[PDB]
């Protein structure tokens, strides 16, 4: 079912160490556990070293703010990869939702067409997010290498590393520098991979829901045409079967949406809290930006990544909302007047249900939508404005 | 024939407006009340413009000038649109008589309760206006200096020298008597009108839940007629609310702006004065302003909530055993009723208590701005 | 009825100093009333001392705002204990609303099951809030004893007491110290108990309403299934009776919600006013925090308690709202297409009615929901950020 | 169709600076193409000169802010003129939408009356906006001529030019001065023409939609009267055709609204972004105002132009929203109880459809309405408050 469609996403998140010991033979079940534990340990060790570094650099506020922004950035994937294992039951329940779908002979072709379209859109989203993460890692490494690693207190050389960190080694000579560079590349890659892979899984769920809704409207039209004449008993049972198919598939979509909503609603609650703190610190940092030096590039990259994650969630939530509202519109937009009273009643009840659009909530404290992205962006820009005015 | 002065709800405001010949009769009193106060407000604004020097006089003037400008604006709208107000009050009287003729204990009790509430609100508003006008006149006495009840400057005219001062004072006092009047009843009228709205709304609710009582169930003709009547009463309530909405809508856009400025002014004034008892007078000013604001917004909000409760009461009826058609009609009634019968501010924003809180917050923000600049 | 279910809460209120002279034998009506009076006196009496303290602490804004925060927190319970006697009539009207429920032979088992579930959840909530109150009291005692009693003007010793109050006695030596400690412990316990008990009664009403709504949906399903199995006279009458039961029970739930809304909406208006002022003062205090000292613990405890009360209220209001919306959704999710004109019309009217969600308002000035808690939290956070940056 | 109604606006766009190689003979395609290229080149040339002028004047903040405000205001037309060509297909699809409308032998008179009213209001709006732009340009020229071209650094004579610009010519003697004067007059005229012409095209689309909605209501009343009696088969067909006409025309209006949102949905986004920036800078400039004849006049004119553009968009968005709501209202307020069953179900479905008002959104981030204008005004006044307080 839905496990097959999202198989590339499942496998990519499994390969980076995102647990999910559910979709392969028992043989691979054992080594994957050790792999995931090792990835967890490495990520946590690097984070702890970063925390030690923050504790050492608490004498000033600029370094403290930069460190705190880095820690929130690298807290996102830790929180995500600790959140999935505890809630793995809900995730597996969601992924197995569409194992047994609806079926009517007349509406099979549209079902297949929109299923294929959903699969293609999911693949496109996965590839785009993977490319974005790869670009982020490469840009981070490049900015690390062009930038002149040094500290101003007098000027003191600093080890040239992508993430400021405290290391028991020299971290500045050949062996230590090489090991630190490789380890930090691995860190960056795995952190971005885990976070963006879980996010893309959520967005792929939403994409499948939206495409199923589009199929529902596209068959809404010929269904109502089916009911039109008056009708012999056989055509009457045909209309009954078509209405049954439509209603059952709509309820299936609602079930999928509710499951996704609860699970990644808790997920987004945590995500957006962390994002709010990070964006406050980033507004303060941007207040310090002058010229087109490397500092500006780093600040702009941090802001771009944070707002990009928020925008991904918001755009797919908006897609779901607009798809439900358009289900209402397409329920109205057919030739019900020529139909029968049963079909007309079915149309009225569908419109009643579609009055309110499906949405995903962050633990009921908000709804993910381009309105939420607009609100966060407005808050960021306003806070930056008052910060510059104060300075 | 039901008359405007016959209906208790609108009787007080109708009498007050007919005394000045605003809405019921035309005579010299209308102009004697309008033109002198308009000239007073104009010279008040000129003095406000010329009083940029010291902030205390500036603020007290500005407050009085805005108050009197709003009063004159309300009065000009009232006289300009006298016919529509007369028609609205005549319809109110007719509907009041119709409702009073109903033979339902609860409907009659609701009628009397709301009628007494409206009348008490009107008389309380008039009394508060009288007292606050008295405070207006006595305000310049505690300061000690040769002040005026309201600032006013005539081009090249000395107001603090020669006996001329006194005359101004005296005439100003009489200019207060129309002013307060021109302001107060409309507020009350709005309240009163809105209250009747609620009455009407609530009446239908009862008639929605008891429409099947004493009506034979077997014959669908009489049930159909009764539901048709319920629909007609709902449409009548909608029309009433829409008309009141337009009138008080333009008036309330101007009122929202002026009230924001006035509350700012009073809050800033209360925090600067250092006289013995003038702070109590400023506090009375604030009480008056927020009382009017609360009356407006609270009554509009109740109109909305009672329309939605009209929807709810449409649901809570004897609709299970009725034929299919009557159930469809009640479904349509529930469909329409779920939209609040909003009274909008300038036709841009529905009038609710949310906008009341927003107005208070904006006034406090203005007050903080004035505090910062003055310091 | 609903008084048997709510009995432990009623008994806690009666024994802790509420004027609940309704639900026992006429005998202890006499002493209890007297007892109640004493509690009031004592509360107000201690308040007196606190008040006068504020008068002499009006020298610097620091102790002035600390005293103001204490005064508002301890104003809460006095306001609630004086509010209940004034509005006792409506409280008893609500408590007696559910004395005569409807009944249908087929939906009796579900009614019993969901009534039991409601009672269990009410007891769970009562125990949780009692535990939270006891935890707060013991935390106050511990914070008082570990911290060092001293006032800086030069350092001057001050009595070691839970809260700074004026006592005509020495209040520093043994006897005054013990008397003051006992009185303060009694004061704390009684105030928190009365306030949280009234809040828990409100939330228990909301829980009962939500569980009745859940019962309504759970029977909405088999109701439509009954209608589907076109219909003979007996079947038509059975479907009619089932629809009657459903509609009457829904109207009963609406009645309960309206009564609760009136009473505790006035209560919530007052509550939220007080909490807004308290949160402003607490944000100002939080801007003064440095380190992880005891002062930070006290400020965090105040914030946690205030936001916990606001939360509890918003949690249960949002539960009611979402339960009504879910009633709409579950009205959609039955087999109405296979039903009858009567049952389909019943579904249509139920959905149209559910287009508006039940909610509790704070005297129409707002609606209690998770959105309200989010707004309060955001307001306090933004005010704190503004104050700290402006400094 | 809709092109014939809007021909004056289409020609105003076409002949001034606005491409649109679609609605004239092949002969004018090539000369008009070259003319558009020349207009774009001249506008971009003057824009670049303004930018380079801004570059040297970056030492101070006042001159930099004034230059930035001018740069953004003249950014608006450049964005508009390079935005229409890329989206030419969607704009041409918005037009030619009403080429084949519905028709009934009974509702033709109202259709013609409301079509005429829509055309009249379109011409009225076009003339009003043209007069506004002419007033703006003449006011600009007047203020430049009465203004003193003196720069304070020492006092230096700035060239008495209408828009500050760095010109390779002398720009002081007669030749360069007059060349620059006519060039800048042409720039202003063309920029305002292009911007306001596309804005007026959007508003004209909205006016057409609103007038069609009014027609739908005005025939909804007699439509229900027609349905009301018990109907012979011929009357059944007549009422069926009336329902079909009403539903088809409403769907056509919905199609027009969606097309208008698609064509002009992201131009609003860019316009509001550029506005926001301009309003921020103008709030600062107003904070610099001290009641001077020219400075205050210039700031007030800039604010008036920006707020007027936003106000026009919001006015017509609110018109569409209120028109849809009024569609629901007028659907209810008629004699739908005596109508046949089909007409009653038609009213039910229309009322369900009209629950939500048609709106135009800035790419789903916001909706153009008087609420948006109120929010913009509140934001600008609040930022001015902050600027004055932070002095
Ligand atoms: C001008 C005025 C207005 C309202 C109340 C009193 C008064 O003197």
């Amino acid at each position: 079912g839905l496990v097959a469609d999202l198989l590339p996403n499942i496998r990519v998140m499994q390969g980076v160490g995102h647990f999910m010991f559910n979709y392969y033979s028992e043989g691979k079940k054992f080594p994957h556990r050790i792999y995931c534990i090792v990835t967890l340990l490495l990520l946590l060790l690097q984070y702890g070293m970063m925390a030690v570094n923050l504790m050492m650099e608490s004498d000033d506020v600029d370094d403290l703010t930069a460190n705190t922004i880095t820690m929130l950035f690298f807290l996102h994937p830790i929180v995500k990869m600790i959140y999935f294992p505890v809630r793995s039951k809900i995730f597996y329940k969601t992924l197995a939702i569409w194992n047994n779908p609806n079926s009517h002979p007349l509406f099979a072709e549209s079902n297949a067409r929109f299923h294929a379209l959903a699969i293609t859109k999911m693949r496109r989203l996965l590839f785009c997010v993977a490319g974005a993460t790869i670009f982020s890692v490469i840009s981070w490494t490049g900015i690390t290498f062009i930038e002149d690693s040094v500290k101003r207190i007098t000027i003191i050389p600093i080890p040239r590393l992508m993430i400021r960190t405290f290391y028991p080694f020299n971290a500045m000579s050949g062996a230590g520098h090489v090991f630190a560079l490789i380890y930090q590349f691995y860190y960056l890659v795995i952190s971005m991979a885990v976070s963006n892979s879980l996010d893309v899984l959520f967005c792929s769920w939403l994409l499948f829901a939206c495409e199923q809704l589009q199929h529902l409207k596209a068959i809404m039209k010929p269904l109502m045409e089916l009911s039109a004449t008056g009708l012999t008993k056989k055509q009457e049972m045909l209309v009954r079967s078509a209405i049954k198919y439509w209603v059952e598939r709509h309820k299936h979509v609602v079930r999928l949406v509710t499951a996704v909503g609860d699970a990644y609603g808790v997920a987004l609650l945590l995500h957006m809290l962390t994002t709010t703190i990070t964006l406050t610190l980033l507004a303060y940092q941007a207040t310090k930006v002058n010229g087109v030096n490397v500092y500006a590039a780093t600040v702009i990259g941090y802001l771009l990544y944070t707002l990009g994650q928020v925008f991904l969630f918001c755009i797919f939530g908006n897609r779901l909302i607009e798809e439900s509202s358009s289900v209402m519109e397409a329920a109205y937009s057919c030739h019900w007047y020529d139909g029968s009273e049963e079909a007309k009643t079915f149309v009225q009840i569908v419109c009643q249900q579609c009055q309110k659009a499906m949405s995903i909530s962050g633990a009921k404290f908000f709804t993910v939508s381009l309105d939420l992205f607009a609100s966060v962006l407005g808050a960021v820009v306003t806070y930056f404005m008052v910060l510059v005015q104060l300075k | 024939m039901a008359s405007i002065l016959d209906c208790p709800i609108v009787s007080v405001n109708a009498r007050v407006w007919r005394f000045w010949s605003f809405v019921l009769k035309h005579d010299a009193m209308r102009y004697i009340s309008i033109i002198p106060v308009t000239v007073m407000t104009f010279f008040m604004f000129t003095d406000l413009c010329r009083s940029w020097g010291n902030i205390q006089e500036l603020i007290i003037k500005a407050y009085f000038a805005v108050l009197y400008f709003n009063a004159v604006l309300r009065t000009l709208i009232l006289v300009k649109d006298r016919k529509l107000y007369e028609n609205f009050m005549q319809g109110i009287s007719n509907v009041y008589f119709e409702i009073s003729h109903i033979d339902d204990h609860k409907i009659q009790s609701l009628l009397k309760s709301y009628t007494v509430r409206a009348r008490m609100l009107s008389i309380s508003n008039l009394a508060l206006g009288a007292i606050i006008s008295t405070c207006f006149v006595v305000y310049p006495i505690f300061t000690g200096e040769r002040g005026l009840p309201y600032g006013m400057f005539i081009p090249g005219l000395d107001s603090f020298r020669s006996p001329h001062y006194e005359i101004i004072y005296i005439v100003q006092v009489v200019l207060t008597f129309p002013g307060c009047c021109m302001y107060i009843p409309f507020t009350s009228f709005f309240a009163s009108t809105t209250l009747f709205g609620l009455v009407q709304i609530k009446t239908l609710q009862r008639q929605l839940q008891t429409f099947k009582d004493n009506i034979n169930s077997q014959d669908k003709e009489k049930v159909k007629a009764k539901v048709v009547k319920l629909i007609e009463d709902h449409k009548r309530i909608i029309t009433y609310v829409s008309e009141l909405n337009s009138l008080v809508t333009y008036i309330c856009f101007v009122e929202f702006l002026s009230f924001g400025m006035m509350l700012c002014a009073l809050l800033f004034l209360l925090n600067v004065i250092e006289n013995h008892a003038q702070i109590v007078i400023v506090a009375a000013y604030i009480f008056m302003i927020i009382s009017q604001i609360f009356a407006f917004y609270w009554h509009a909000n109740e109109v909305r909530e009672e329309s939605m409760n009209l929807a709810e009461a449409a649901y809570s009826g004897p609709w299970v055993e009725l034929d299919n058609s009557i159930k469809k009609k009640l479904l349509l009634i529930i469909l329409r009723a779920q939209q609040p019968l909003e009274i909008t501010v300038g036709n841009v924003y529905p009038m609710t208590l949310e906008m009341f809180q927003s107005l208070l917050n904006a006034s406090y923000s203005y007050f903080t701005l004035l505090r910062r600049v003055y310091n």
